[PDB]
């Protein structure tokens, strides 16, 4: 019988700093055993200072992007060339999902950018539109790798002050880009090391009010 | 007389007085101009209100990146052809990758018009239209008429008093369009162009609108400060 | 919902530095039965693509129409069909995945893989992957069913990433594919000695070469091996 | 296109009449006259044959008077064609009712239905209407006996006693004269026949010319018959009341 | 939705609910009324899958209040239950059925006499002197074969509706938190609030 | 389908088939509304052309909506049929979703928007009905009183009057009625509303049907005797 | 899922966790599970994520639109039956939904309404909905009076919750409270389970099971 | 006859020119943008002394943030408002933010043009659209049957519009406040009715970004009628 899914492995990761937001994403596309590409890029600009990546079944996800993109272009002639706010976009891409609760796309859905006072925003959705903000959310193949590592290193999960008696939390604070990228590098390395899925590059697209920049790291290629 | 009760019906020396009266529509409305170069396509339009208290109707309309146009006439009509124009370069882009010819562009409203003018129960468009836009074979300038007439010009304009401009740009042809790659001089000629169908009235700061096209220029129009460097 | 009758097994491909090479065997296998001896997989759209189709004939048939249509479609009022506005290899394509995502969405899949394979206007090279699935990817090195697992391998080793494209010619691009088919021959059991090879280059245009066969095999070892372990005759 | 030869049939006059609907009343009005009586035990309907021929099959004709159901029936005037489209629709509503609440439709219920249809295509659809005035003679346990009259536009009221087609101006003034609330079935027989027999354009009422019918509770024990008169027993009647 | 009883004496209908609702291993209400008044003069139990019934019994009670508008006057016990029967008949053809058991328990005004109608999902219609839907039938049934007289007054029915129930709470697996009774008669419907 | 704009706009912007549909209004029988402190009283006409009526079973000019609230109209009668039936379903869609009962605004746009549905939809004419919508809110004690016309306009009214001679009545009624004090009893309300009728109908036998509407779904339509009563006093106390 | 909501002396105190599960994955530990529709009402969120959080958002757009034609604020009755008469038209399709519309109106009073995917709608003062309900009810029903002061009710609706969050497997993250007085709904603040189980062991001298 | 959807020889459609005779006979509508706000104010024009005024409802509610005002056949107002708040909630739950008050003008006009042989004529009222947005701020739109819409500073619309038209031309200026926009209403609405004007057979409302769409009282109303006299009588 016809199976109209499939899984093109990959996985994607945003993080939210203060000024600032990521989303990264490995370029490795495959199908069962088989690499289809080791450069296949997965996280796309969408205009507004809105960076996107729909990970899963690439097909699905290929089309909710282009769906996005285009919703996008039609809010400008709509709405006399206003910007699309990241929470607008959000609830936007809630009802595209949504829209197909009966035959859903089998992606997970990482939005990334600014909200409305300038500060770094991260929307993750299910694969049927349930959608919440976060400041930092693993998508995908290794996500369940990735996710625990960032609780603990950007949320502070588990850690707590020296000599308190576990009583004082370790206090939260907003990351350097610097920082960030340091993480988003290592967890990727770190889930390539341990899944078969994850590899050959990291194309990581960082959001500022300047505007969209790109950065490309190599990875194993085993 | 007796022939112009609905667009089905031919006089007896072959005349479709439905259309023509559409046509009278686009002669009552506020002149536009059109015009290119090799590198660039300008649209430039006389808009027009109400009263003092009132806004001035905007004219130009995007249809995407790369191509839109100026209006004359009935302006929702306008706005219901422009949307046709917006899904069409649309569907080309999603389908195809490819970003729609302004010649194709132009057969499409030709066609959508002219299923208007057969047909019982309908009406003809009542509006014209001015298409610009940059495409893989350069710039282009389109004038749409609701007859389903579609023509590919050098220059051209549309609405009252649209002949003077027409003339105008009739004796300057041999000079704008060797304008390239200079944006500005290309629309300074469009501003004495439509000038030429100035009457009592002067161009203004809230009532000139000027939209550009071009090799390395999207689609934008200009209104209010950013028109007052033309005057 | 489908079950493929008549099928094409793999297509393979790669890119060098002018431009790209498709290859596909002439086989149309009905099961294990080798039916079919002279089918094309391979259909030239214009002068600058090729269109590669592995899997299910019918709808492969069905495809071709619709290419050949497309081309007659593109020429309607378009005084410019072969020049400025003729059909790109990124045009064909996106209308493929448009149909093919289409077609699985509707439970009704055109059972295929389908390479497009050629040289864009401003000369760079096209090479693009598409399935029943409608899951599309690009690679230097691109190939359907078998080929996935036994050309890319083979291919790789020539050009393993984007930087490895302008050392690599014409020459050594189509020494690697022919040697992918005789491997191909060796280890698929639905596929053929006969095939057919496309060169699309950006300076000397579409080569589309017919009946080439798979030669300089190794069989003569063959005779050494007898029995399956202890046998001595 | 079309609209030049539209006659829209469903629009107000300046003076707010429909005009169909006052043309198909003086279609009505030059119909064979019918007549309901209602008395205490039973209802009487009695119907003029339009200008009969002496070639006519009179025992085996139906043109005047139908039957809805065992406890309803109508008389016709107008367009006969028109009124058996209606009758079969109203034939139909009445077994629906049946089949839903096991119960025989109440004789409103019915009427309403039926000249709802008849509204309708005086409001919308762009048809003309149906030229058929109706009297309907009918019996439930909630009113007991009804009579009620329809008409092109839809409105229906209730009556004691009522005329329907030719000569109703005439007939209505000699019902109104001789009707009383204290009144048998066999006094209003000869009521009805006497009224047909001086409002008639013929020149003498006789059996040939008339249709008849009765519903009585005259059947054995708290149970209604209806009985459509022969030809024998409309000549037995009209002899018995002294009129031939 | 589980226990539904009726029972019909010499002048009054007299309809028994149970009052739990449960979901899974909670029981997550204990005050449950599973019944409709259609008229003043007709009330309907009703049990069966969750939604459905209450969507149902609703859908059954507007129309009656529509036709009771519209000519001014009530619809009889044995009409109204004929109407409920086309409905679920429609029903269990149709791409989705309803799956609703109900009673109908009314006082004819005309007649003066006490009806009880049961009517099963399928359009099952039997008029009895008392009823009952699902699994209460097989213990309720035969004890009231013994212990019913046609000639009862309400307060007999009452005593003999306590031993239906106090039976159920012996026999049944399922804790149905008791019951709702109400009162059908030539004075209208009344509950009974102390049982 | 029939299409046919049939009620369309003339050059001095009127709508003649709106306009028409008025004219059939005004032709129908007269009635009348008036509204006291807790209650309101509906009014209406019968002419007396029509002798051997069967008033049991002839169809009432006062309806039904719902058990708290009534309408009566003048005009075309097979019309106002059709406009019954629909708030009366709609008043029962209304009990289903929302577990209350309408209120008399609600029920009163709701029949308005229909009547101005039938003034631009294709292949339909105006409803030839006016309406008089009264009747009080659930759990409210305030009278409501509202009217409605063919072209769907609608509105609130302490007393009105519709149909033939309609503008005799409403003259009457705007000199008898006073705002700060409305009737403050039932028989005061029902005296006003017979006195207006007296006006224009001509006999008060069996020409004139009263019907009184009370708080809490309590709606009684008077009998001839009972009317009867209130003309016997009308006309005494005028001979003077 | 573990959410609840009861009635009281003092109005309606609502409780809920903020766990989401994929299977055994912990997805998220911030979940927002209250739907904030107006200033008088609540829908509280169990079962399926994307189901609560679209069709209860859309239940706003009507409540909404409700109280724009008819000038008046939407009863709980009405707004509970608009989600479930919704949810019935999908019966069988496949949603997953166990809410609980929650709210104060004039007429009606404090109001609380179960309404589940297979079209369930109930009236009732206590309910307790989702995987853990079960634990939440144990804690609930325990210590549940009517008379019990605003400060006590919202202190059994947290424990409740606390006690669901440490037994049920798919039920943690943090306690977010709500209060709906006459005056409107009232946030009391979201209460990490992390930090919540220790200050409440210690200062109750409860979960003695558990290693101190 | 003749078709529905006709031009004239002039190049208008003979039905939209028809319907814009019947907004010329409607009560008279007025609005005044500010920087403070926009007033929105109508007569109410009671047909008689009977009629309650208070249930006469030609100001109305759109959104929070929108407000609209009518003038003509007001019955098919009714259809248009039911799309203008469908449109600004619907807009609200797709993208989590208020909709432009240009975007919901614009879709209210899209309607206008939707008839032939879609409904059966053209709409014969018009519309004064008020609200607040963030990008455009404070505005005020006259929407048309034709389908067309213009801002405004100042629009006046009714039987009375030309002359309060041309007053408002003199009285408006770019530093208005709010209380002198409300006043200048009442006072041109005082001009051009034909009864005398009170708290009763008037109405004020105004949007502003803080307490949103507001329709004022009788009381409040009331003051400002008499603020409004006694300042006309100090010079
Ligand atoms: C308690 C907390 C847990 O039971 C509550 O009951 C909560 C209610 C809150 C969240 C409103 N329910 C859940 O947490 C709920 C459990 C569940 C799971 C699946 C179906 C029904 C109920 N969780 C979800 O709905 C999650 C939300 C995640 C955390 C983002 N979503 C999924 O499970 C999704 C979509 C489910 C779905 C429903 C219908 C059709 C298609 C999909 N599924 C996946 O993410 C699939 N999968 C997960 C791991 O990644 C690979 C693919
Ligand atoms: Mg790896």
């Amino acid at each position: 019988q016809f199976n109209p899914y499939g899984d093109n492995g990959g996985t994607i990761l945003g993080i939210a700093g203060e000024d600032f937001a990521v989303l990264a994403g490995d370029t490795r596309n495959i199908t069962d055993y088989s690499i289809n590409s080791r450069y296949e890029p997965k996280v796309f600009d969408c205009g507004d200072n809105i960076v996107m990546s729909a990970n899963g079944f690439a097909a699905d996800g290929d089309a909710l992007v282009k769906r996005f993109k285009n919703s996008v272009k039609w809010y400008h002639f709509d709405h006399n060339d206003k910007k699309l706010s990241i929470n607008s976009a959000a609830r936007n891409i809630q009802h595209l999902l949504y829209g197909k609760r009966f035959f859903p796309y089998y992606v997970h859905t990482i939005i990334a950018g600014l909200d409305e006072d300038g500060k770094g925003a991260v929307y993750s959705f299910d694969p049927v539109g349930s959608y919440e903000r976060e400041q930092c959310r693993a998508g995908g193949a290794a996500a369940s790798l990735i996710m625990p590592f960032l609780d603990n290193q950007v949320n502070f999960k588990n850690q707590y002050e020296p000599g308190t008696n576990g009583k004082v939390k370790k206090p939260l604070k907003y990351l350097s880009v610097e920082e960030v990228i340091k993480l988003v590098r290592d967890s990727f390395t770190s889930a390539t090391e341990r899944h078969i899925q994850v590899g050959d590059g990291l194309e990581i697209l960082i959001v500022t009010k300047d505007g969209v920049r790109k950065e490309f790291y190599e990875l194993k290629r085993d | 007389n007796n022939y112009d009760g609905d667009t089905v019906t031919f006089s007896p020396t072959g005349r479709l007085f439905q259309v023509e009266y559409a046509l009278e529509a686009i002669k009552q409305g506020s002149v536009t101009v059109g015009l290119r170069s090799n590198t660039h396509a300008v649209l430039v339009a006389l808009k027009r209100n109400a009263d003092e208290l009132s806004s001035y109707q905007k004219k130009i309309i995007k249809c995407d990146e790369h191509m839109g146009l100026s209006l004359a006439g009935l302006a929702p009509d306008a706005r219901v052809l422009s949307n046709y124009l917006r899904q069409q370069c649309n569907y080309s882009s999603l389908v195809f990758n490819r970003k729609l010819a302004v010649e194709r562009a132009g057969h499409l409203l030709c066609d959508k018009a002219q299923k208007n003018t057969q047909s019982y129960g309908g009406r003809p468009y009542g509006v014209g239209l001015l298409i610009i836009g940059y495409d893989k074979s350069g710039a282009h300038l389109l004038e749409f008429q609701p007859s389903g007439n579609v023509t590919e010009l050098y220059g051209t304009a549309i609405g009252a008093r649209s002949q003077g401009a027409k003339t105008y740009l009739e004796r300057t042809l041999d000079t704008f369009i060797k304008i390239d790659g200079n944006p500005d001089e290309l629309i300074k000629a469009g501003v004495e162009a439509i000038s030429q169908s100035l009457r009592d009235e002067s161009l203004t700061v809230d009532n000139l609108s000027i939209a550009i096209v071009g090799k390395d220029t999207p689609f934008t129009i200009y209104d209010g400060e950013a028109v007052a460097k033309y005057i | 919902t489908q079950q493929p009758i008549v099928t094409g097994t793999s297509v393979i491909s790669m890119k060098y530095d002018n431009g790209v090479i498709i290859a596909a065997d002439n086989l149309g296998s009905y099961g294990s039965l080798l039916r079919f001896n002279g089918v094309e997989r391979l259909i030239p759209v214009g002068d600058n693509t090729v269109v590669g189709i592995s899997g299910d004939i019918s709808d492969m048939q069905h495809i071709e129409r619709l290419l050949k249509d497309l081309v007659t479609e593109n020429a309607y009022d378009n005084p410019l069909a072969d020049a400025e506005e003729a059909l790109e290899p990124s045009y064909i394509f996106e209308y493929l995945a448009t149909v093919m995502y289409q077609r699985r969405s509707k439970m009704n899949p055109l059972w295929n893989a389908i390479i497009v394979a050629g040289v864009q206007s401003n000369g760079d090279q096209f090479l693009r992957y598409v399935n029943l699935l409608g899951v599309t990817y690009s690679s230097p090195t691109l190939a359907t069913g078998f080929g996935a697992h036994m050309a890319n391998p083979l291919l790789r080793k020539v050009v393993d990433r984007e930087s490895d494209i302008p050392k690599t010619t014409v020459q050594v691009a189509e020494e690697a594919i022919v040697n992918a088919m005789r491997v191909l021959y060796y280890r698929d059991a639905r596929s053929s000695r006969n095939f057919s090879l496309a060169i699309i280059d950006k300076n000397t245009g579409l080569t589309f070469k017919k009946n080439l066969q798979v030669e300089n095999m190794k069989w003569d070892f063959a005779k050494d091996i007898k029995g399956y372990g202890t046998q001595k005759i | 296109g079309s609209r030049r030869y539209d006659s829209r049939t469903t629009i107000f006059s300046p003076e707010g009449r429909l005009y169909q609907v006052e043309y198909a009343l003086e279609s009505i009005s030059h119909a064979g006259t019918a007549i309901g009586i209602m008395a205490s035990d039973g209802i009487v309907l009695a119907a003029e044959r339009k200008v009969t021929s002496t070639l006519l099959e009179q025992d085996t004709s139906t043109e005047k008077l139908y039957k809805l159901n065992d406890k309803i029936a109508v008389a016709v005037a107008g367009l006969t064609a028109d009124a058996e489209i209606l009758i079969n629709t109203a034939r139909i509503h009445a077994q629906n009712y049946l089949k839903t609440y096991n119960e025989d439709i109440p004789v409103e219920i019915l009427v309403r239905r039926l000249s709802d249809i008849k509204q309708g295509y005086t409001q919308h659809g762009g048809l003309r209407p149906f030229g058929v005035s109706f009297i309907y003679a009918g019996y439930d346990d909630r009113y007991g006996y009804q009579l009620y009259t329809s008409n092109p536009s839809g409105n229906y009221t209730g009556w004691k006693a009522i005329s329907v087609g030719a000569n109703t101006s005439a007939a209505q003034t000699l019902l109104q004269m001789d009707y009383k609330d204290d009144m048998k079935v066999d006094d209003a027989i000869e009521l009805a026949l006497k009224t047909l027999s001086k409002t008639t354009d013929s020149s003498a009422l006789t059996y040939d010319r008339l249709e008849f019918a009765t519903i009585r509770k005259g059947a054995n024990d708290g149970e209604v018959y209806q009985k459509i008169f022969k030809p024998q027993e409309i000549k037995d009647i009209l002899v018995k009341t002294g009129i031939t | 939705m589980d226990i539904i009883l009726g029972i019909r004496v010499q002048d009054s209908v007299i309809l028994a609910s149970s009052k739990a609702v449960t979901r899974g291993i909670s029981v997550l209400k204990d005050s449950d009324d599973k019944t409709r008044q259609l008229s003043p003069h007709t009330l309907m139990s009703f049990a069966g899958e969750a939604g459905d019934t209450v969507q149902f019994a609703e859908y059954i009670q507007a129309n009656i209040q529509l036709y009771s508008i519209r000519e001014d006057y009530e619809l009889s016990p044995q009409a109204v239950s004929s109407f409920v029967r086309q409905e679920l008949a429609k029903s269990i053809r149709s791409r989705r059925p309803y799956q609703v058991n109900v009673l109908i328990g009314g006082y004819d005004k005309k007649k003066n006499k006490p009806e009880l109608y049961q009517i099963d999902y399928l359009g099952t219609k039997v008029e009895l002197p008392y009823g009952a839907h699902g699994y209460s039938g097989f213990y309720t049934f035969s004890l009231l074969d013994h212990h019913y007289r046609p000639d009862m007054t309400t307060e007999e029915g009452l005593d003999l509706l306590k031993l239906c129930v106090q039976e159920l709470e012996k026999r049944m697996p399922m804790d149905f938190k008791g019951v709702i009774v109400k009162i059908v008669d030539k004075d209208g419907i009344r509950q009974v609030d102390d049982f | 389908g029939y299409d046919r704009a049939l009620s369309i706009f003339s050059p001095d912007g009127h709508i003649f088939q709106v306009e028409y549909a008025l004219e059939a209004v005004k032709r129908g029988t007269c009635a009348v509304g008036v509204k006291g402190k807790n209650c309101v009283v509906l009014g209406c006409e019968r002419r007396s052309t029509l002798k051997l009526q069967d008033t049991r079973i002839t169809p009432s000019k006062v309806s039904k909506i719902d058990s708290h609230v009534v309408l009566s109209f003048s005009g075309l009668n097979a019309d106002s049929r059709i406009l019954i039936e629909k708030a009366r379903v709609e008043a029962q869609s209304h009990r289903l979703t929302l577990e209350d009962p309408v209120t008399v605004e609600y029920l009163t746009r709701y029949v308005a928007g229909v009547q101005q549905r039938y003034t631009q939809s294709g292949g339909v004419r105006p409803f030839g009905v006016s309406t008089l919508i009264a009747g009080f809110d659930p759990r409210d004690d305030e009278p409501k009183l509202y009217q409605t016309e063919p072209s769907g306009i609608y509105s609130s009214w302490s007393a009105q009057t519709i149909g033939r001679n309609s503008k005799t009545v409403r003259e009457f009624l705007e000199k008898n009625y006073d705002r700060k004090e409305p009737p403050a009893t039932v028989e005061e309300c029902v005296k006003l509303t017979v006195r207006s009728l007296l006006e224009v109908v001509q006999t008060g036998a069996k020409n004139i049907e009263i019907t009184v509407v009370k708080p809490d779904s309590d709606i009684v339509a008077l009998s001839s005797e009972e009317i009867n009563q209130y003309v016997t006093q009308i006309e005494q106390e005028k001979q003077e | 899922t573990t959410t609840l909501a009861f009635r009281f002396q003092g109005g309606i105190i609502v409780a809920v966790n903020s766990r989401a599960t994929a299977g055994n994955w912990v997805a998220s530990q911030t979940v927002k599970k209250v739907i904030e529709i107006n200033p008088f009402l609540l829908g509280t969120m169990a079962g399926g994520a994307a189901d609560c959080q679209f069709w209860e958002t859309w239940l706003g757009s009507q409540c909404r639109l409700h109280e724009l034609r008819e000038k008046e604020r939407i009863s709980v009755a009405a707004a509970s039956k608009i989600l479930s008469n919704l949810v019935y038209q999908y019966k069988g399709a496949g949603l997953s939904m166990g809410t609980m519309i929650c709210g104060y109106t004039r007429k009606e009073g404090p109001t609380i309404y179960y309404v589940d995917s297979d079209g369930t709608r109930l009236k009732g003062d206590i309910f307790c909905v989702g995987s853990g309900q079960t634990f939440a009810y144990g804690v609930l029903d325990s210590n549940y009076k009517w008379d019990l002061s605003v400060e006590d009710a919202l202190y059994l609706g947290k424990r409740s919750i606390l006690a669901a969050a440490h037994r049920d497997a798919y039920s943690g993250g943090s306690v977010n409270l709500y209060h709906v007085t006459e005056d409107g709904w009232i946030y009391h603040g979201n209460h990490d389970v992390g930090e919540l189980f220790w200050k409440v062991k210690e200062e109750e001298g409860s979960f003695n099971n558990v290693i101190g | 006859d003749r078709g529905v959807s006709t031009f004239s020889p002039e190049g208008r459609l003979f039905q939209v020119e028809y319907s814009l005779e019947a907004i010329k006979l409607g009560s008279t509508a007025i609005g005044i943008a500010t920087k403070e706000g926009v007033v929105l104010g109508v007569e109410k024009r009671a047909t008689s002394p009977l009629l309650e005024s208070d249930s006469i409802e030609k100001i109305v509610e759109i959104d929070r943030h929108i407000g609209c005002a009518m003038s003509g056949l007001t019955a098919d107002a009714r259809s248009m408002i039911e799309h203008a708040r469908t449109a600004a909630v619907t807009h609200n739950l797709y993208y989590d933010e208020d909709i432009n008050v240009e975007s919901l003008t614009q879709s209210v006009c899209d309607l206008a043009l939707r008839f032939g042989e879609l409904m059966s004529r053209p709409f014969g009222v018009a519309l004064l659209i008020a609200g607040h947005d963030a990008d455009d701020g404070y505005q005020l739109f006259h929407a048309e049957p034709s389908g067309t819409f213009y801002r405004y500073n100042a629009k006046a619309i009714g039987s009375g519009s030309e002359g309060a038209q041309a007053e408002l031309l003199n009285e408006w200026h770019s530093s208005l406040t709010l209380k002198e926009a409300e006043l200048l209403v009442l006072k041109i609405l005082k001009q051009v009715m034909e009864e005398k004007l009170d708290e009763n057979n008037a109405q004020l409302s105004c949007i502003t970004k803080q307490d949103g769409f507001k329709i004022y009282d009788n009381e409040k109303t009331a003051e400002l009628i008499k603020e409004l006299k006694e300042k006309e009588a100090a010079e």
